[PDB]
């Protein structure tokens, strides 16, 4: 039983500004401008994704320095043959299809370049947002090891891209698991900040000068007596129930205590006098 | 066997030309050292 | 005896390692380790010979280096230091890699073609049609004809399509093929060997390692029994080959062997004899019986070391 | 059954324990305000002396009662049972 | 029954188990500790802290929803805090 | 300093409204509340909040993924709810 649901707004432009970076990346590389487009973000168990992961394929693991545990790319025997004979400046109008087959070692190097070109796409694109540094650790050919997730259930979120560039096209993914980004589960459901310069700080100050004139009650109580309802259905008006000793009072606001107090006979007035405001940073100071 | 002594005698002033040779060996590794590695990569050449 | 290269090696034994670190940097690893064990065990020393190493090494310096500045050994420095004075763009060493890629692709021309195709098969296929465009045109048309229908067509249509002729992608590339053959030789395939080595063995052994190849595949033990065969059947082996052979082959010899051999063998030797040897053959066959089968073995063997004799004479394909 | 759900509380549910609150009144009062306050500080409720004071149970109005000194005990003596449309009016304010 | 509109607070448990502070002290905040009710059995349903029934969750409707099976049996009720 | 065993407890959501509805509900019906698929759960001892943790099965038997100690802040949340 492992079932989450989220919705995630920084990591969408995040990627799509890598995909804009890499594309820039690509279009110098090999002389020619490429298109990415960026799928929707897949969210799906480690299992699912490895049946979804089209076999065969290259798989990478970047490991996200200080977060515990490795992050994966993939990317497609097509478009590797493609980007390589892009390099080579061939058309590739009549391609081939190599399928169990592993890369050779001029194959690997060229997904070695690559790779490294990724990896420095997305830590700028990254590190222009939130600064943590990508390591790549080992590459691996078969999804099963891989083993980054625990189990196989373990939920992982995917962010697929289709490549293309002119006739030839592509399409390659980068997953990562839930894990990963627990840490950071609210820096990516809220999209970025805009400003947090000096001003901005200053802004937020004023924006409490202006929440300084609030609006709310403060609540009183005295007794909170366990009782039963069937008592409450005997009971008829007139009925006196025996409270203890009330020594203070609790002032709380929506739930949340603020302060206690003592009753007083003040102007003929259910009046309070006050002991001490109740803050949680006192009570963290105190304990 | 004194003429055999006597090419022995000979033998061994053929080995001091011998490490005078070496010596001049050793004085062509020793000056112009790029004259050496020249050299070098053209007795590699002809292998 | 003393080649150039023997020369050289003469010279490096007899100098030092002041010389033999440079040599080895600019040389390769199977002399750099000869010259180790020369180093390690040298029996080569004499006061003559060594004033004749130093007058060879003078006369190589005056001649092959004809006393010039270090040749792309201090040079290539220099040439690098010229090249960071000049754009951060390393030319140099593409064109180094350039130097090797050509040499690469004259090896290439030289090496077996269907090695060269099957050490490039599982490269890009774009990979094979640019190196092939750049090979010489009697290689291509022989990795050509060595690839497969589909391969090949498929190599050709992308030798089409090959316009961009890149720019230093395309050296290391070669560069990459080069290391595919630049580990140790090897080559030790030996197809032939197997059917060498049961030729070599017993006759009675080679039949039953035959028949257990035949069992674990009919295939390799077909292609093991070809290996045996040597002068079986007249229209391969060629009428004017088995003229040849036997002539200088005894004929005391083929009629020993032949009256052991099949009659359709003393038949197809025999239709390659003059008349008057091949009726004297048939008759000393029908006057004597079969010998001890220890010397129609023997006079078999002798057959077949002619066979090969002649074979490495290389003027006519045997078979 | 709605009908059987019905009838059951009035025996199955009929033992079960239930808790309650009461308030003392109701003071409009800012962060400014309690920023200023300092401790020992008197604040009036907008319940007059001698009003009993409203009874309630997780949040829901249920009567209304005073506290009375008894045996030098305090408790509270509820007067009335709130009926519908006077809640109805109570709420509407 | 003028009282029958109430809003009661009601309280569903897993299972419990008797674990001295000891072990608390050494269980880091990302330990794993078991219970006492096996997997598949219906989750205890409570109200307040006091006993109710019993009943199991299931992925219905895209939510988790448990599914009243007992009735409160004051019987089985007394048998059940006998213990 | 002394030790002693105790009583936990575990609580997976808290629901507004009387039990009427719920009680006219026979047995066999299942009925949702505000806890959801995805949020992890909070422990209590002996009634006293301790942390917060989602709960999986494991050899046929649950087991919390206990994450944190719940501090007073969110404590003084979900008092309020």
């Amino acid at each position: 039983r492992r079932v989450v649901r989220e919705r995630l707004q920084a990591l969408e432009i995040i990627n799509e500004r890598f995909a804009r970076q890499f594309r820039m990346g690509l279009f110098n590389l090999l002389r020619r401008s490429p298109d990415i487009t960026v799928g929707a973000i897949r969210i799906q168990p480690y299992h699912e994704f490895a049946r979804n992961l089209p076999v065969p394929t290259n798989l990478n693991l970047i490991h996200l320095k200080p977060l515990r545990g490795t992050g994966l790319v993939v990317f497609s025997p097509s478009l590797v043959f493609i980007a390589v004979d892009n390099l080579f400046g061939g058309d590739g109008r009549f391609p081939t299809k190599v399928e169990g087959r592993e890369f050779t070692h001029t194959e690997q190097r060229v997904i070695n370049r690559m790779l490294k070109l990724a990896l420095e796409g997305y830590s700028d694109a990254w590190k222009a947002i939130n600064p943590l540094e990508v390591e790549y650790v080992r590459s691996e050919m078969q999804v099963k090891f891989t083993n980054i997730t625990t189990s196989p259930n373990d939920i992982v979120v995917n962010t697929p891209f289709h490549v293309e560039i002119g006739n030839l096209t592509g399409e390659f993914n980068i997953c990562l698991p839930f894990s990963m980004i627990e840490p950071l589960r609210e820096l990516l459901v809220n999209p970025p900040l805009e400003n947090s310069r000096h001003e901005d700080q200053n802004w937020r100050d004023n924006l409490v000068r202006q929440v300084q004139h609030s609006e709310l009650e403060l609540v009183a109580n005295f007794a909170d007596i366990p009782l039963r309802l069937s008592q409450i259905l005997k009971l008829k008006p007139g009925d006196v129930l025996p409270i203890e000793k009330p020594d203070r009072i609790i002032a709380h606001v929506d739930g949340v205590p603020v302060l206690t107090s003592q009753y007083g006979t003040v102007n003929g007035q259910y009046a309070l006098r006050v002991e001490h405001l109740i803050n949680p940073i006192l009570n963290s100071l105190n304990e | 066997k004194d003429e055999q002594l006597q090419q022995r005698r000979a033998n061994q002033r053929l080995g001091a030309e011998v490490m005078s040779q070496r010596i001049r060996e050793m004085s062509d590794n020793d000056p112009r050292v790029v004259a050496l590695v020249i050299r070098q990569w053209m007795s590699n050449d002809h292998e | 005896n003393l080649s150039g290269t023997d020369k050289s090696v003469i010279l490096l034994m007899t100098i030092g390692e002041d010389r033999a670190a440079e040599v080895f940097k600019h040389l390769s690893t199977r002399e750099v380790q000869a010259l180790s064990t020369a180093m390690a065990n040298v029996r080569q020393i004499s006061n003559k010979q060594l004033t004749d190493v130093l007058s060879e090494f003078e006369q190589e310096a005056e001649q092959f280096a004809a006393l010039n500045i270090n040749a792309n050994e201090y040079l290539r420095s220099v040439l690098v230091k010229a090249l960071g004075e000049e754009r951060a763009s390393s030319l140099l060493e593409d064109i180094l890699e350039t130097r090797d890629t050509t040499s690469g692709i004259e090896t290439l021309n030289f090496m077996e073609p269907q090695s060269a195709a099957d050490l490039i098969r599982d490269e890009h296929p774009q990979i094979i049609a640019t190196i092939l465009v750049h090979l010489k045109r009697s290689q291509a048309a022989d990795i050509l004809a060595l690839f497969d229908e589909r391969l090949r067509h498929d190599v050709m249509l992308r030798i089409a399509t090959f316009g961009g002729v890149q720019l230093a992608e395309l050296t290391e590339v070669l560069n990459g093929l080069l290391d595919g053959q630049n580990l140790k030789r090897s080559k030790m395939g030996g197809v032939r060997t197997a059917a060498e080595i049961i030729n070599l063995m017993k006759t009675q052994q080679e039949e039953a390692v035959i028949t257990a190849v035949r069992e674990f595949d009919g295939e390799l033990a077909q292609k093991i029994i070809d290996e045996m065969f040597l002068f079986e059947n007249l229209v391969d082996v060629d009428d004017r080959s088995i003229q040849r052979l036997l002539q200088e082959v005894d004929s005391e010899s083929l009629l020993i062997a032949l009256k052991g051999a099949e009659p359709p063998l003393r038949e197809k030797f025999l239709r390659n004899m003059s008349q008057r040897a091949a009726d004297i053959l048939r008759d000393d066959l029908a006057n004597r019986g079969p010998v001890r089968l220890s010397q129609v073995e023997n006079e078999q063997k002798a057959i077949l070391l002619i066979v090969r004799r002649l074979a490495e004479t290389g003027e006519m394909v045997i078979g | 059954g709605d009908v059987s759900g019905a009838m059951q509380d009035i025996d199955l549910i009929m033992d079960i324990p239930v808790k309650l609150t009461v308030e003392l009144g109701r003071t409009r009062m800012t962060i400014k305000e309690l920023l200023r306050l300092t401790q020992g500080s008197v604040v009036a409720l907008d319940g007059l002396a001698g009003e009993p004071l409203d009874i309630l149970i997780n949040g829901y109005l249920i009567a209304q009662g005073e506290v009375v000194v008894v045996a030098d005990k305090y408790g509270v003596r509820i007067t009335d049972i709130i009926t519908p449309s006077e809640r109805m009016r109570r709420l509407s304010r």
